[PDB]
DNA sequence: AAAAAAAA
DNA sequence: AAAAAAAA
DNA sequence: AAAAAAAA
C-alpha cells in the first residue's frame, strides 16, 4: 500500500531494468534513479534536442546528442544494471514530450495525460532526492573541487538546473545561489543542506528512517549530514555485535531542517532524540570528512 | 633625520629604531 | 610492456635524438622533454606561425620565427643531446599540422590521423609532467622572481598556456589564477602543488615512486614538494651507506591532494573557516604535524617551520 | 687582459678626458661615468631631441636642449675632469644615432656597427652600475628627502628610466615601482637593493670585491649596502695599522639577493607569511643575526638595530 | 654578486 | 598520486 | 524530514 510517489518509481525501474535492478543496494538504486532522471529530462542520446534558446556551443552539443545513437537493450548503465527492450516503449509512453507544460495538459482535460504528467513530476522529485543523498554519500569521502571556503561550501550540493527545479529546498549549487542572490517570492524555499533523506533502499519502500533500523555509518551520515558537517553526528550510529560495517541508529539530531539565530565555540552542543528522551552531545569541532579520514586508519 | 632600518640580508625591517623594544 | 603513453615518448625521443639521448639522467630527460614539447607546440624556428589572432607585436614575432632558419641535424640541444637527420621526418610526420583539432580528426574517420593525434596529446601530457617536475627541482635552490608573498607563491609553477592545457591539475601560473578566479564548471581541476610526480628517469619507464628506491634528496623533494614547502618533508628521505648524495625513500607524505579543514554550520552549530587555528586561542603553528606513510605504518612528524629552500641553504 | 665592457669604458674615458681622468679616485670615475651616460643617452646640449612621443612641454625642453650650444673643448666637468678637444669626434663616432635598435643594426649586417652597439650597451651597463654605487655612496651621509617610510625606502635608488633599462635588477625608483605593480613576465627582475657592486676604481679594473682588499669604510659599505641598511654590516670592515683612513675587508655579508621567508601551506599544514616573525609571539627583532663570511669561516653577528647612516653619524661625532 | 630581447 | 571535451 | 506554480 505504498504511496503512488514510490509506486511510479518502482514501476519505472522495473520496466527499464527488468530483474537486473536490485532493490536492496544503495549504489544500484542511485544509478537507476540517475538514469531515469536523465531519461525524463530528455538528456539521453537520441532524445529530443534542447534548442529553444541554446547558444552556439549548446546548440551543437544538443544536435550531436540527438544524432548520437540512443542506448540499446543490453547496455550496461553502472555496474549491475542492464537495460531491457521495454525501455523504448516506457520512454515513448511515460516520458512527457519536451516542453510539455502541466497547465496545457490540465486545460486539455485528458485524464491519462494529467496522470502521466503527475507521475513524471513525482518521479523527478524522487530521483532528485536520491541524487542529493548520493551526492552527500560521495562527499563523505571525496569532496568537490569547487568547495574551497565556507562561501563555496554554503551551496552544496552542486547539482544541475533540473535537480534544483525538482527539489529547490534540498538542492543547492549555482541556481540556488542565483535564487538566494536575487529577489525572493512568496513561494521561496531555503536550502536545507541537512534535511533528513532516508537511504534510497529505504526511500523506494516508503520506510521512515527511525531509531532501531540497521544501517551503515556512512549511510546514516549521508542521510542526516554531508562531508563538511561536524563529526559529532557520528554519535547517531552505534555498531552492533561484531560491527561488520552494519550498526543501528540510536537517534536523529533535532533542528536538522531549520535553524535561525537572530572555549564557548567548541563548547556548543547538538540535540539528539533518543528512545529515552532528548540529550545534548558536545560538538567535536572537526568535519565528518576529516574525522572519517582520521579514523580510517 | 630618518630612523628607518630597511630589511637587508635576512633581517627584519624596522619602522623606527628608537621605538623598538 | 609500457603503456602507449610512455611508449610514444620513448619512440619520439629516440627518433629525434639518436643515441645521444640518455635515459638515466634527469636533466637530459628534462631537456629532451622540453625540446619535444616545443616541437609539438609549433614553437621551433621554421615552423608554422601563430597568427590566428596575434597582435602586431605577436604577429611580428611569429613571422620572424617562421622566417628563422630551422634547426639542422647535429645541432646541440642542451648539454648532451644532438639532433639526428631523421628529426625533420619525425617533425613532418608525427607533429599535427598547426590548429588541428581532435574533433575534426575523429569526424574524418582516418585511423592513422586519430592515432597520431592521440599520440601527440599523450606526449604533451608526459612532457608537461616532466616540465612541472623540473620546475619543482629548479625552485629547490633558485626561487622565481615572481614569488614575493603567499598570494604569489600560491600559483607555482608559472608555466606557459600549453603547459596548463596539458595538465591543469599540476600546472599553475597565470592561467591557473585566471581559471580559479572565474567561473568554475563541472570539469574544473584544482591546482595540486604537492601532487606526487616521479622523477623523469622513473616517469619514462612507468616506475611508480615508492618506498625503497634509490633517489637523491633533491629528487625526492622535487617529486613530492617544492622549494617553499615546509622542511619536514626532508624526513621522507634517508641517506644510504657513505651518503654520496644517493639515499633511499623511507616514506611519502599523506594528504598530498585532498585537504579541507572547513566545518559548515549545521544543527545549531556555528561554522568554522579552519579547524586547526580555532582551538581555544593557542595559535602555535609550529606544533602541527604531517602524516608520513612508512613501510610499517603512518607516523606523525612535527613540522620544522622553515621552507625547504631555506633549510637546504642553511644545511648546504 | 680585461673583458670587453671594461676595455670599452676605459678607452672611452681616456678618449674623452685625456690625461685629466684619474683612474684611482672613486669620485672622478663616478663623474666621468655620469658624463658618459649623459653623452650616450643624448641628454647633453646640442644632441638629438626626443620628440617621438613627447608631450608639448617635453618637446619644448628637447628643442631648447638642441638649440643650446654643445659643450666646448676644455670645459670643466665635476671637480677634476677636463674635456679634450677630441671629445666631439668620439661623440660623433662611438655614440649610436638616436633611435638605433640592435635589431636594425643586425639586419644591416655591418660588423663594425654591431660591435659599436654592443660597446654602447656595455658602456651603459657599466655607467649605470657606477651610478648605483655612487647613489649608495651619497646615501651613506646624505639622506634622501624622498625617502620617508619603508614604502618609499623600498624603491631606492631613484634613478631615471635609462638607468632602470640598463640594470633593472639594481636600479629602483618610479620605473621599478611601475614594473612591480604591472604585469610580471619571464624577464622580470626584482630590485636587489643590496647586491654587491665593487667600487668604481675596482669595477673598471675588473678586480671583483673580495676579502683582503684595501678599501675605505664608506666605499665598502656603499658596495654592500646603503644608508638605511642595518649597521651590523659595518662588521665587514676593520681599521688598518695606525688607524689612518683606509682599512681592509675582513668578510662579506651573505644572503645578498636570495632571501625568501614564506612557507606555503602543504600536506595539511598552515601557510606562513614570514618564518622569522612567526615564532611564538616574541617579535624581538634585535635578536636576529646576519651570517658574515670571512677567511676563517661563516660567523653569525647580532644585528645592531640602527641604520648605517645613524651609525656613521654617531661614529663621526 | 654570460648572451639574446627591450618609456611618467 | 583513468576515459571524454579545450589564449595576455 | 503534502498540495499548487516554474536557464551559463
Amino acid at each position: 500500500e505504498l504511496p503512488r510517489n514510490l509506486e511510479v518509481f518502482n514501476e519505472a525501474c522495473g520496466h527499464v531494468f527488468g530483474s537486473s535492478f536490485n532493490r536492496e543496494d544503495n549504489s544500484v538504486i542511485s544509478d537507476a534513479a540517475a538514469f531515469l532522471f536523465k531519461m525524463h529530462t530528455h538528456s539521453l542520446d537520441g532524445q529530443e534536442a534542447k534548442v529553444l534558446r541554446a547558444s552556439e556551443k549548446k546548440r551543437e552539443r544538443e544536435n550531436a546528442k540527438k544524432s548520437r545513437k540512443a542506448p540499446e537493450a543490453g547496455m550496461r548503465v553502472g555496474r549491475s544494471l542492464i537495460l531491457t527492450s521495454r525501455w523504448t516503449e516506457y520512454c515513448a509512453t511515460c516520458v512527457p514530450a519536451l516542453g510539455s507544460k502541466m497547465k496545457v495538459i490540465k486545460a486539455s482535460g485528458d485524464a491519462a495525460m494529467i496522470q502521466m504528467m503527475k507521475d513524471h513530476n513525482s518521479l523527478l522529485r524522487v530521483c532528485v532526492r536520491i541524487e542529493v543523498w548520493k551526492a552527500r554519500y560521495v562527499s563523505l569521502v571525496a569532496l568537490d573541487e569547487r568547495i574551497q571556503t565556507l562561501e563555496d561550501a554554503q551551496w552544496f550540493p552542486y547539482l544541475s538546473g533540473d535537480s534544483y527545479r525538482a527539489c529547490p529546498g534540498l538542492v543547492g549549487g549555482y541556481f540556488a545561489k542565483k535564487a538566494a542572490a536575487g529577489e525572493r517570492g512568496k513561494n521561496y524555499k531555503k536550502l536545507n543542506q541537512t534535511a533528513i533523506i532516508p537511504p534510497p533502499r529505504f526511500l523506494i519502500i516508503g520506510h521512515r528512517l527511525q531509531i532501531g533500523d540497521q544501517v551503515t555509518l556512512r549511510e546514516l551520515l549521508a542521510s542526516i549530514a554531508w562531508g563538511l558537517c561536524d563529526g559529532v553526528l557520528a554519535e547517531c550510529w552505534s555498531p552492533s555485535q561484531g560491527d561488520g560495517s552494519i550498526g543501528v541508529v540510536v537517534g536523529l539530531p533535532l533542528q536538522a531542517t531549520g535553524s535561525c539565530f537572530l572555549t564557548n565555540l567548541l563548547e556548543e552542543c547538538i540535540a539528539i532524540q533518543k528512545q529515552d528522551g532528548v540529550i545534548k552531545c558536545k560538538r567535536s569541532g572537526k568535519s565528518l570528512y576529516h574525522c572519517l579520514k582520521e579514523t580510517a586508519g | 633625520s630618518c630612523f628607518l632600518v630597511v630589511a637587508s640580508h635576512g633581517l627584519s625591517a624596522i619602522a623606527d629604531s628608537r621605538i623598538e623594544g
